[PDB]
């Protein structure tokens, strides 16, 4: 009937970002105006479709990928865009087509004693290809002498986590983020609007 | 209308080599990313292997690791699987699938219809067709025995018989030749005034046999 | 690897009866579980995507559901056209892994096989090969265990068997087991049992036949 | 901004240790800072108790975890700090400081306060007994001996603040019987033992005892 | 477990000079690290924050080498009242807010040799039933000294107790108190009471004594 926006956007529990959670949108009328005016999203931004012409453009298949990172790196989310979330986390590809909606969470994501359930990868030996998802727990070597699975002398696990507390400044406060991609095949479309 | 076309699938002895090719149609093939599955008969799906858009990422199974290549051409759109030393598990219907958005894989929102490849060292050979000679009702049949490769077709009486009658799938032997066994339920009276003939008509060896099972 | 469990491998059930089957997997893959329908011959159709949803055409009476480890997959009514193999599949990893498969039968009175040996024929004796063939005509369940007995020695791995699908008209299985030896050993022994072990049997029945009469 | 805590200065053992910090140079309801504990036993190093934000949650240290709970006050400007079943091994003065937690490993302790010293014991409060240390029959030493009293501090002069050169007044140290006992030694030119004379003057504030003694050199 | 450690427990250094102050942490995580100041009697004062950020009032001869597991905190100029004890504070995930053992900073002199007094227990303590020994060490340089008490030839263990002055703010010496507590009966049956002082600015080991009843 109508596609399950809110399961995304409102889920109890968001996904790290070295881990996230892509969900797939098909076969559903999206209501895309409840998100044009809700003025609570800090990030609407739209690539190779306009958000306002959006309730008329049907697509076959619809993606919308969820994650948590830092304010700082939410500039990060976008084409052509490099640091340690778009070359070890979560890459965009140059001629994306989707959109990119973030906001504050840090009444939620935030513990007093500190919240180190988000994490993010630090180390890794290549830059993520386009939509790739990295979840390898292996130990990074980073010296001459290999790491037989064990940390030590340039030898550093590839995860580490985010802090998370309220009294931080909004540069390092947890932001939800989900990134809505949209396909287009030559084939019938079963998303539209 | 994503078309995925199989080809290059046939027999091949073990050890030899053989390359599938799968032709895209339909989407931004250079794009997506692409699987290959198989399926060996009556077992279950096994995953195979999976490339990125670009070909420059591919992961395989364990079961092919090493001995199979997973290869594309992005200007011809076409999906490649290069398989090297082929043993008799590899006999399957191998199927190549569309992949996730870019480096994706974890997705296989299409499949093809799928080729086969069989992977034997016995040659084309015609069937020996031995009887099943004979309660209130008597069992007879024929066994099939010792063919490659499928299928054979069997009837009985030419067409005539068909009530009861029960012709088995194949089963491999261990000698890499098929047996076939098929048999009809008939009542006891008239075993004796009745003749009964299987037919059996294997078309890769240009074999009809006409083989006519009475009482001992 | 993330290791799928079926459960169960096969049911039977009446046309309008809920079925549903369960898949549980190694580790927490989320809701990235796919449900597959395979008929006989055709290719796996996509039935179930991230666990819940339902594909483009699927009807209503399949649905999905469960997240992290223990997934359910439940048909509301039963249809012709639902006779097949369901797997589940995982895609949160790498290697994409399937489920065990669950067979769905026609649910007929339990009926007891009828049960035929045939000794080899003298023209394969002559070429050197015996092969004896026990025939289980027309049963249900599927289930069934055939032993093979040659001189009150039970034997194994050298026979081999394969079952028909369903019958369209009476909803039953037929079996056919074969035991191959070579010419020198069947001419050193002369009983030749195959044991057939059935629900619609209460006790196993036997078939045999001595080498000569 | 000002730190200062507030509470009895004695607990009886397996009981409760109630303390409460108010702050008077900011706000606690600030999203910015966090409000914490901090003691220190006699002569040891410093050891971080719990500190607390200005909505309801906080974290411990897993040593006093069970029998700590620390709890916040915006109207009164203040939080407070409980320590349930105190064992003698809590003797020690309790600072609140201010926390800042910009970053994840960033965390120090701004502004402290002056601190308060909870001593925990059942004995109980004596003034001291004064005995002097007669100069032996140059240099000569004389002093005073403090010993037997409860709680600590207390505070020694010589000569009514009139002499403070060669004064040594040595830190206190807990007896077996659970008071402290210290001496207090000065030292003066031999010459003026006949003619110069010495008082020592003892003072305790918490037995509202303040002895003066006279030392002289012990005659045969 | 992250462990800290700091090092060295004490520093001796004078006037004019400079300190190095280490906090290595444990073979594992690195990051930030704060270092405290802590003079007698006073409440800990925030030095350095962030590895090596000057805390809001502090001068330009403090800094930090805050890089990889072990840190350093340095002190340029060496002004009279900068000798106190310094802590380094972490906040790894487990435990959170590691505090340092402590590196306390003296003022370094010439070896001085101690003066050594004795005194008996006055006859007004003696009249309460208890009987206190007081030996003392004044002015010497360094602190390591030992008082060994002996009552009749017999070495005395278990029954006194010491207590050490902190740096005089003038000669840079220490001063020590060594208590020797018995009962009025017990001190009664012995004659000769004394303490042996071993220093490093004594070339034998200074012996005072005093008899029981003897002015
Ligand atoms: C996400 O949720 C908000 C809030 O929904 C609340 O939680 C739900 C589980 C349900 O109990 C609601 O009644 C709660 O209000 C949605 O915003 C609300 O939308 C409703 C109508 O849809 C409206 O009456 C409320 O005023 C809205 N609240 C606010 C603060 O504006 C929002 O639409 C949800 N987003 C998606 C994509 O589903």
């Amino acid at each position: 009937n109508l596609c399950p926006f809110g399961e995304v956007f409102n889920a109890t529990r968001f996904a790290s970002v070295y881990a996230w959670n892509r969900k797939r949108i098909s076969n559903c009328v999206a209501d895309y105006s409840v998100l044009y005016n809700s003025a609570s999203f800090s990030t609407f931004k739209c690539y190779g479709v306009s958000p306002t012409k959006l309730n008329d453009l049907c697509f076959t298949n619809v993606y919308a990928d969820s994650f948590v990172i830092r304010g700082d790196e939410v500039r990060q989310i976008a084409p052509g865009q490099t640091g340690n979330i778009a070359d070890y986390n979560y890459k965009l590809p140059d001629d994306f087509t989707g959109c990119v909606i973030a906001w504050n969470s840090n009444n939620l994501d935030s513990k007093v004693g500190g919240n180190y359930n988000y994490l993010y990868r630090l180390f890794r030996k290549s830059n993520l290809k386009p939509f790739e998802r990295d979840i390898s727990t292996e130990i990074y070597q980073a010296g001459s002498t290999p790491c037989n699975g064990v940390k030590g002398f340039n030898c550093y696990f590839p995860l580490q986590s985010y802090g998370f507390q309220p009294t931080y400044g909004v540069g390092y406060q947890p932001y939800r983020v989900v990134v809505l991609s949209f396909e287009l095949l030559h084939a019938p479309a079963t998303v539209c609007g | 209308q994503v078309q995925l076309v199989e080809s290059g699938g046939g027999v091949v002895q073990p050890g030899r080599s053989l390359r599938l090719s799968c032709a895209a149609s339909g989407f931004t093939f250079s794009t997506y990313a692409m699987h290959w599955v198989r399926q060996a008969p009556g077992k279950g799906l096994e995953w195979v292997a999976v490339l990125s858009y670009d070909g420059s990422n591919k992961y395989y199974a364990d079961s092919v690791k090493g001995r199979f290549t997973i290869s594309r051409d992005n200007s011809k759109n076409t999906l490649y699987l290069q398989m090297n030393s082929l043993r008799a598990e590899d006999t399957a219907v191998y199927y190549c699938a569309k992949g996730g958005s870019y480096a994706y894989y974890y997705y296989m929102d299409v499949w093809g219809k799928g080729t086969t490849v069989t992977v034997s060292s016995a040659s084309t050979k015609g069937p020996s067709v031995f009887p099943l000679a004979p309660g209130g009702t008597a069992a007879l049949g024929c066994l099939v025995k010792d063919y490659f490769p499928e299928p054979v077709t069997v009837s009985w009486n030419s067409g005539a018989l068909t009530s009861g009658v029960h012709t088995f799938p194949a089963v491999l032997q261990s000698s890499g030749l098929y047996s076939l066994s098929s048999v009809v339920t008939v009542p006891s009276s008239s075993l004796g005034t009745q003749t009964y003939i299987c037919n059996v008509n294997h078309k890769p060896s240009n074999t009809k046999v006409d083989k006519k099972v009475e009482p001992k | 690897d993330i290791q799928l469990t079926q459960s169960p491998s096969s049911l039977s059930a009446s046309v309008g009866d809920r079925v549903t089957i369960t898949c549980q997997a190694s580790q927490d893959i989320s809701n990235y579980l796919n449900w597959y329908q395979q008929k006989p011959g055709k290719a796996p159709k996509l039935l179930i995507y991230d666990a819940s949803n339902l594909e483009t055409g699927v009807p209503s009476r399949f649905s999905g559901g469960g997240s992290g480890t223990d997934f359910t997959f439940t048909i509301t009514s039963l249809q012709p056209e639902d006779i097949a193999t369901y797997y589940c599949q995982q895609y949160d990893n790498l290697p994409l892994t399937f489920g065990g498969g669950t067979k769905v039968d026609i649910k007929r009175t339990v009926a007891a096989p009828s049960v035929f040996i045939f000794p080899p024929s003298d023209e394969q004796l002559k070429s050197g090969t015996a092969s004896v063939v026990c025939l289980l005509n027309n049963f249900y369940p599927r289930e069934a265990k055939v032993q093979w007995k040659v001189d009150n020695a039970l034997q194994s791995g050298n026979s081999q068997e394969s079952v028909t699908e369903q019958d369209s008209k009476d909803s039953t299985y037929s079996l056919s087991s074969t035991l191959t030896l070579s010419k020198a050993d069947y001419e050193k022994h002369k009983v030749y049992a195959c044991e057939v072990t059935h629900q619609g049997l209460s006790s196993p029945v036997t078939k045999s036949f001595n080498r000569g009469e």
